[PDB]
């Protein structure tokens, strides 16, 4: 039951694949696209401080990640590298394919010693985590990532593709 | 129809895509030849068209729900096919 | 059509599936407050319901022929799109 | 040429894709499931000394593995944990994703100095080992597994799903 | 309508295509019993059919050019998708 | 914009699934057909000092990997050890599912120390390598590979099939 936008004239509105009329026409398999977009676009405070908050460390559930197509540009993005007390490093390494998300103007790199109590970091308000082109549940230790959700879109058959329109870094301790 | 409920909504939206067709520039498509991982986007940007941006914002916030049920479900650590599955849904409906 | 040859047969069918449709409570469909990878099953009881139950053990039991011929000629590890697959063959018998 | 079941009537026929009538109408991706169920319905005997019979190790055939959706409650249940004279062990180690059997009444745990002279381990008759809801070809160490095979079916459309209706272990050596 | 521009053209083929619905004996399909990986091929000879043949090398020369772009987009590392997406678009535009 | 070759009456054509008319119908799966060709049939020299020429090294691009169902038989293929000077590897690691190529008639093996500076090594004139039923970009170590395209088809509707009709080394050394 996940919903599908359609796009008809500038407009958007929700429908399920049985709802669609013949005048939603859909006739190619290149106009179904997946858009991921980011959050601080929604208003979230977006300092360390306060995206620090917003994740949290869980046992017990597997990691899960799905594909999107296109993205926004994002102002802050995050890259963590904490460990516990002992020396380990908490965060999963990277697996192949997630290499980091094309696009920051700024980026935070967080390291510190601040003690984990799980196997895996999720979002505690249910977004994913953004890489180049893979959604995640989780963080990925040394890989830039945008908080950001998703979205699935019927475009409309044109001659000019919908997606043709008008074609620095800190580091900060914690605990 | 989508009516947003989040507070200070962005209007614009500077998008980044990969191109499925390419460029095909003499031999810029020879991997050995072509551009690095960070080369191979285009963008632009869908100006001060809010009616639209705004409504892909809301639906992104609602079908985060249905979406994260679905990936609980499935054995596949990553997944690449809703949109198929989607397609061969609108097919099998229609008569 | 099929007829159970197996030396015994029994007619009840206790089983688990995963739900994905519809909406969980409240905040549960957040991977970080979700039930464990143990706790994601539904149960049910096909109770007493001899002439459908006899019939899977027996099919389960030719399908598996097949099943494994097609397996050694794929090259991929783990296959997912065996329905997928049927779903475009029944389209494309009747287009 | 693999098999699919139709149900109507509360009846089950085989039908391939090429004979399907109108009249069994496929209406929905939803319908299309796959089955796993145990082989200790069909009255396998499954006691310890009798269920290691029934596999063998070989080398020279790839592993394979395929997805089911649905399954049934295992009576009786095994984890191996074999080891060659020298202390090697000699099942393979699971792959991420693999995981224990979810639904198991007794779960009979075989630990032992086998003289297993193979790459991988195989069943003997043909039947696959239930993993969660991956079906596989060969035996991986320390996860719960149960003899099994798999059926497709092409379920009825109705306002409720078919599969929603009326909603210990023992260590013993081996060699 | 294909033309050869390759400097040589071998008419011949031998090919050693794999069998998915092959007739096995009583106890070949079990893999405990079945083939190694090096004896699960099929092989033939499309004896002299120079116009096929030729006409065939040529395009798998000019496919390579939209194959590889392709690739450069995707995000999978093994992709098998290729055939089925062309069937759900032949049937998309049946419309 | 991928092509693929529509077959009738022995004669093929170009023919994208946009103007696939009736004329040439599709009516079931098993007719889509995926056909890897070696480049030895178009007259490419083959001996190691003109075959290594065409390989060279680069860093920054992921590898690839796409399906082939349909093969030829090879009258050379390769097989590569290359090393840095300091004594380590030069080329990735076969991962699970690479087996080489079935049928060579005849294997050169290659091992020598070589200026590598990269990190895979890929096809100068955008040719695949062909392992097993996989084509890949770039060169794994220690596994038979053939050069090779692929082609995509619709194959001809028949009571026989396409195919089933009319049913060793030398070391070099390198520097
Ligand atoms: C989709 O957008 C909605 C808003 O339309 C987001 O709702 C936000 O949900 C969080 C909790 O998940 C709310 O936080 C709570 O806020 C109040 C502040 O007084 C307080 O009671 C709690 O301490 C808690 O922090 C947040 O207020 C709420 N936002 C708004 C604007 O109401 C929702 O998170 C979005 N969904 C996704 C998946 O991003
Ligand atoms: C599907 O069900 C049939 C029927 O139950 C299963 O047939 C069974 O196959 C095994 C292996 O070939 C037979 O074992 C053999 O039995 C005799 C002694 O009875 C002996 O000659 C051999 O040493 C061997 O053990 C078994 O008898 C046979 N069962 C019956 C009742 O005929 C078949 O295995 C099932 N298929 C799958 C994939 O599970
Ligand atoms: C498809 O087939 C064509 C020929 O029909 C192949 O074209 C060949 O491309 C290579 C690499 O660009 C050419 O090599 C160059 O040739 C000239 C003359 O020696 C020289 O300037 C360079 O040093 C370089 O070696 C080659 O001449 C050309 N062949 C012909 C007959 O023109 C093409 O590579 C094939 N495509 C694939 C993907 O295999």
């Amino acid at each position: 039951s996940i919903p599908l936008g359609v796009i008809h004239n500038s407009a958007l509105q929700v429908s399920d694949v049985d709802k669609l009329v013949c005048r939603d026409k859909l006739s190619s398999t290149n106009q179904l696209r997946s858009v991921g977009l980011n959050l601080e676009g929604n208003g979230v405070a977006t300092d360390v401080p306060s995206a620090t908050k917003r994740w949290g460390f869980r046992s017990g559930v597997p990691p899960k990640v799905v594909n999107y197509e296109a993205g926004e540009w994002a102002e802050n993005c995050y890259n963590l590298e904490i460990k516990k007390p002992d020396g380990s490093e908490c965060l999963p390494a990277a697996p192949d394919g997630i290499r980091g998300f094309p696009r920051c103007r700024y980026v935070h790199k967080v390291s510190g010693t601040g003690p984990c109590a799980g196997d895996f970091a999720f979002h505690k308000e249910g977004a994913f985590f953004l890489y180049d082109r893979l959604a995640s549940t989780v963080i990925y230790r040394g890989t830039t990532f945008a908080e950001g959700v998703v979205a699935f879109l019927i475009l409309p058959q044109a001659k000019k593709d919908f997606f043709s329109s008008h074609p620095t870094t800190i580091r900060y301790q914690a605990t | 129809a989508i009516v947003n409920a989040q507070p200070k909504c962005n209007p614009n939206l500077h998008y980044w895509t990969t191109q499925d067709e390419g460029a095909a520039i003499g031999l810029a498509w020879i991997p050995y030849f072509g551009p690095a991982a960070e080369g191979i986007y285009i963008e632009g940007l869908m100006h001060n068209q809010d009616g639209l941006i705004c409504g892909l914002r809301q639906l992104a916030n609602e079908t985060t729900q249905a979406l994260q049920l679905f990936l609980r479900a499935t054995t596949e650590l990553r997944t690449f096919s809703i949109l198929n599955r989607k397609a061969i849904d609108f097919l099998l409906q229609r008569w």
